[PDB]
């Protein structure tokens, strides 16, 4: 019970970027875990998923250019962004799926030149 | 002070600003409506179905696993008999696809053998359920499918009673038959009863028998009624709770404890029991989301723009809407999590990845009952609990758009008062 996002920060377009995700073993463990963001004025929208087995699926948005993956010894929840737009500006959340009713506080992802 | 407020709370900003325009409303409500088919009217990729499934498995391969080893007996009226041998076919027995009841001079009851009062009730459930998996299951919005169900039994020995016209219904042990019905939907039960003597040619076995045949007709298969079906099954070896014994093959995976009582294994029967009451829950929110359609276009009216304030009485239906569907993919969750082993611990664990979590049978349909079904579950359930994580994670997008709705709803409730 509890979600602790980092790797955030400003970024050049092709840039890269590797998010993490620090989520309590309730929360974490056997349940599928998945990446959100917020982008302005606009209301969270789902990134990516992946199972307790490690299936990842992905928004179309980000399919081909982001990996989403889980590491069941620690509870960590990771993303890895490669070929960054400025559409891809956001406050970047985790939870399980579906969600924890109480969001962590987020990792901010400015893309701009 | 409400710039101060949203300020800090832009997502709020821009809640308020969708909750006054109908084409945001509108593209809620139509997201609604497709995140209601995903789930009642999609079979794979519904966690809701999934979830049904795994409740349904569970008890199903619960049987399979222990009824082995459970001892039966006796004659009809609950009593001890002296010498009969009562068989059940297409059942998981040691070796066998049946069980056979022949504990004699015990009185059946607790911690002793299960009377076979109890075990026609348990047995009836578990033919119309195996019945139905091997059929596949209907989407949850589906009431109206029925199945055929046809079982047998057989009752030797000198004194054994539960053949006899007297409790079987029909009119004449060799030959007789009788029609029965019962209850929203009329079921139709066709009991029929032969004689085999001893000395009759194609009589393998030594002895003189009874057998009995029931063909159950318009049973029904919905979600609902399945449910029903595994609970009555689950709630037969609570409450009778019988005597067991196993037999621990070496090697392979071990039973503790290998004699007592079915009702001793409380955890995985209370879990189960959740299963199947949670899995009840999820599916009464059918009736909410079928009641609460959100296909109808809303807008202003005679020439006005929208008034969130005043033209939004549709905002009630829309909320219960979208709060019954995030019901039923909470509780779907909330099934898979109470008997997946990655969560569980001790006896419990192991009786779930040795046991429950199995077959031992030569991937056989779902319904399948061989000579190997005993002592492991072969209901499928680590295929289920895969198959709703992955819809689950598949529900990633509808999931977060029946929240958006449940709060442009909800804000349109508030403004509404
Ligand atoms: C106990 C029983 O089943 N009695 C039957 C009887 O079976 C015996 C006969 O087949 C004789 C024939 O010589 O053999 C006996 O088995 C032998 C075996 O052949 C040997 O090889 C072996 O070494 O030893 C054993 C014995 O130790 C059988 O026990 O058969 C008759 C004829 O089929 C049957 O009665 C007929 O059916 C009944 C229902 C009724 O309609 C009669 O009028 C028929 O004649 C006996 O059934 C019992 O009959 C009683 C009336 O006399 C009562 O009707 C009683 O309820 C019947 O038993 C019930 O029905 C049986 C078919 C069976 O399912 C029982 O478990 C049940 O209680």
């Amino acid at each position: 019970v509890q979600l602790q996002e980092s790797g955030g920060g400003l970024v050049q377009p092709g840039g890269s970027l590797r998010l993490s995700c620090a989520a309590s073993g309730s929360i974490f463990s056997g349940n599928v875990m998945g990446w959100y963001r917020q982008a302005p004025g606009k209301l969270r929208e789902w990134v990516a998923a992946i199972t307790p087995q490690g299936v990842p699926n992905y928004a179309d948005s980000v399919k081909g250019r982001f990996t989403i993956s889980r590491d069941n010894a620690k509870n960590m929840l990771y993303l890895q962004m490669s070929s960054l737009k400025p559409e891809d500006t956001a406050l970047y959340y985790c939870n399980r799926l579906p969600n924890y009713r109480s969001w962590g506080q987020g990792t901010q992802v400015t893309v701009s030149s | 002070n409400l710039s101060k407020l949203l300020t800090r709370y832009s997502t709020l900003n821009t809640l308020i600003k969708l909750s006054a325009d109908p084409s945001a409303i509108n593209a809620a409500r139509e997201n609604l409506g497709a995140s209601a088919k995903n789930l009642i009217g999609d079979t794979k990729n519904s966690p809701a179905y999934q979830a049904v499934l795994l409740a349904i498995n569970a008890a199903v391969g619960f049987w399979n696993v222990l009824g082995y080893a459970t001892q039966c007996g006796g004659n009809a009226n609950g009593q001890e008999s002296t010498s009969s041998t009562t068989i059940f076919n297409n059942e998981p027995g040691y070796r066998s696809t049946s069980i056979t009841c022949s504990l004699n001079r015990y009185k059946p009851g607790y911690y002793g053998p299960m009377s076979i009062e109890n075990f026609k009730k348990l047995n009836e459930a578990y033919q119309i359920l195996q019945t139905a998996l091997n059929k596949g299951l209907p989407a949850l919005k589906e009431n109206n499918g029925t199945v055929s169900v046809t079982y047998t039994y057989t009752c030797s020995g000198e004194g054994n009673d539960n053949c006899l016209p007297k409790v079987t219904g029909v009119d004449n042990q060799n030959g007789g038959t009788k029609t029965k019905t019962q209850t929203g939907k009329t079921v139709t039960t066709t009991i029929s009863s032969k004689v085999v003597d001893s000395q009759a040619k194609g009589n393998t076995t030594r002895v003189s028998y009874t057998e009995i045949t029931n063909k159950l007709d318009g049973v029904p298969d919905s979600a609902q009624a399945l449910l029903a079906q595994a609970s009555t099954l689950i709630n037969t070896i609570n409450t009778a709770c019988p005597y067991f014994s196993v037999t621990n093959k070496s090697g392979g995976p071990q039973m503790e404890p290998t004699r007592g009582k079915l009702c001793g294994f409380t955890e995985e029967i209370s879990a189960i029991q959740k299963m199947i009451t949670d899995a009840q829950e999820l599916v009464n929110q059918t009736s909410v989301i079928n009641e609460h359609e959100q296909s109808t276009p809303v807008g202003g009216n005679n020439g006005k723009p929208f008034n969130p304030f005043t033209d939004a009485s549709f905002a009630q239906g829309m909320l219960a809407n979208a709060s019954a569907q995030a019901k039923m993919l909470n509780l779907a969750h909330q099934v898979g999590q109470t008997i997946n082993p990655d969560n569980l611990t001790g006896t419990f664990k192991n009786f779930v990845t040795g046991f429950l979590a199995t077959c031992n049978n030569k991937g056989s349909p779902p319904g399948t009952v061989t000579t190997q079904t005993f002592a492991s579950g072969c209901a499928y359930v680590e295929q289920t609990i895969t198959n709703l994580n992955n819809s689950i994670a598949h529900f990633g997008t509808q999931e977060q758009q029946i929240q958006q709705a449940e709060n442009i709803a909800d804000t349109l409730v508030n403004f509404g008062s």
